[PDB]
């Protein structure tokens, strides 16, 4: 790093359009659809890990867990592929053609060496960055219950065929549902539409849902937008957008240097949010009881600080967290 | 008809403006495009999408008269022929269209046929 390229980046920090100009960045064809990739930039960052061993409660992840859900195809081919090859901590792998304890760690025969050692997968080298993995509607019914622990208790526990063995990797996974006719049935709720259970769909923080309405008007500010850069070459990218220079030195900063962390005004404003989304009904009913929501909450809030670059967390930050938390609700509904 | 197929269209636009040896896309490389989709999905079925319209020689005539009902009632049958003949409508036809409404109870007109009000 030198000081040719920090002193940009503060600059940038100021201005109340930074959060605009980056969010606009990862969508080089469609050009609406810009709340379903606005939690991935939020993803990257996640948040400065804090440590509570003096209390019983040690290990404790910051990281945000996006969940999609759509047309494995339509809106959803560029969302799976971009994020590999600029980002440098990034594995790609199958979930259909892979096992289920072959991506993690497990066990396996070597009489080279005379003892049973371990292998390495591909979830557990990519620490501390992001995880790539699609086919979640279609996986296999083993690899979804070893997916109880991962990304939950952080602590991979293997204790069979007299190996003990409890790996501590830990990455945020994203996931591409789709229903069970790759369209919205107004008919049913969203809890039939997602075969996925009660206990798999909670760990998840936000939810979205690629939405394809009949409306006259909607092909008028989507169909008249691709067709204009279908014939453009190479004349228009680097005039009217940034380079991806500017992306990858922008997060390689801020994970080891700003740590923000919660106040006393900014932090009393999650406790009436939570008592609101509490009474929901209609859909479901009296749900979202559980201390998950919760603890997602505030990891939005130390993500939208950290891209300010400052530590001090105010209420400006916190209305934001909540505003995308408020979104997710009546993209489902 | 989704996302999958608007990206398809664009493709087929490049199928037949390499053929001519040029650079430039034409009408004709769009009509003939669509040409061979509209005929695919016409064969996935047991018939063929078409029309049947009647060319009535007083199908129009009523609808420009329409013009003049929401915008007043006492319409003067001189300024109503202002707009039947900009379009190229001959006015020998009008005589004999009036008695085909009026006499199936539309409107009514007065004795010198001046006077023309929607009832």
């Amino acid at each position: 790093f030198s000081e040719k390229r920090v002193e940009l980046l503060k600059e940038l920090s100021r201005k109340p359009d930074i959060y605009e100009r980056l969010a606009s960045a990862l969508a080089p064809s469609i050009y609406e659809h810009e709340d379903i990739k606005k939690g991935i930039l939020l993803q990257l960052f996640g948040g400065t890990r804090k440590d509570f061993s003096h209390t019983g409660r040690g290990k404790f992840r910051a990281e945000i867990n996006i969940l999609l859900c759509g047309d494995p195809g339509t809106s959803k081919s560029q969302l799976l592929q971009y994020v590999y090859n600029l980002v440098p901590r990034g594995q790609y792998t199958s979930g259909k053609g892979s096992s289920a304890v072959g991506l993690t760690a497990y066990v396996m025969k070597d009489p080279e060496t005379r003892q049973l050692v371990l292998q390495t997968g591909a979830l557990v080298l990519s620490d501390n960055g992001i995880c790539c993995i699609d086919e979640f509607d279609k996986m296999n019914e083993s690899t979804r219950s070893v997916l109880h622990e991962v990304m939950e208790q952080q602590t991979l526990s293997i204790a069979k065929a007299g190996i003990i063995c409890q790996l501590n990797a830990r990455t945020s996974v994203l996931a591409a549902a789709n229903p069970i006719e790759s369209q919205w049935n107004p008919k049913k709720t969203t809890i039939e539409n997602i075969q996925l259970p009660h206990t798999l769909l909670s760990r998840f923080d936000l939810i979205f849902l690629l939405l394809d309405p009949q409306d006259e008007a909607y092909d008028r500010r989507l169909a008249h937008h691709l067709v204009a850069l279908y014939y453009q070459s190479e004349e228009q990218a680097e005039e009217e957008l940034l380079d991806m220079a500017v992306l990858k030195d922008y997060i390689a900063y801020a994970h080891s240097t700003i740590m923000p962390r919660l106040s006393e005004e900014a932090s009393q404003a999650l406790i009436e949010a939570y008592v609101d989304m509490r009474k929901i009904g209609s859909s479901r009913g009296m749900v979202s009881a559980y201390p998950r929501q919760l603890e997602s909450l505030i990891r939005l809030a130390e993500a939208h600080a950290k891209v300010r670059l400052s530590n001090k967390v105010e209420a400006i930050d916190v209305e934001e967290a909540k505003r995308l938390h408020r979104e997710a609700l009546k993209q489902s509904a | 008809t989704s996302a999958r197929t608007l990206l398809a269209i664009l493709r087929l636009s490049t199928a037949l403006a390499r053929l001519r040896m040029v650079d430039v896309v034409e009408k004709e490389d769009v009509n003939e495009a669509i040409r061979l989709m509209e005929m695919s999905k016409d064969s996935l079925l047991g018939d063929k999408g078409q029309t049947a319209r009647t060319q009535r020689p007083a199908d129009v005539i009523f609808a420009t008269v329409r013009e003049l009902v929401s915008g007043g009632r006492s319409v003067r049958f001189s300024e109503a022929e202002q707009r039947c003949v900009s379009r190229g409508f001959t006015p020998a036809q009008f005589q004999a269209a009036l008695d085909e409404y009026e006499e199936l109870n539309v409107w009514q007109v007065n004795a010198s046929r001046t006077r023309i009000t929607f009832v």
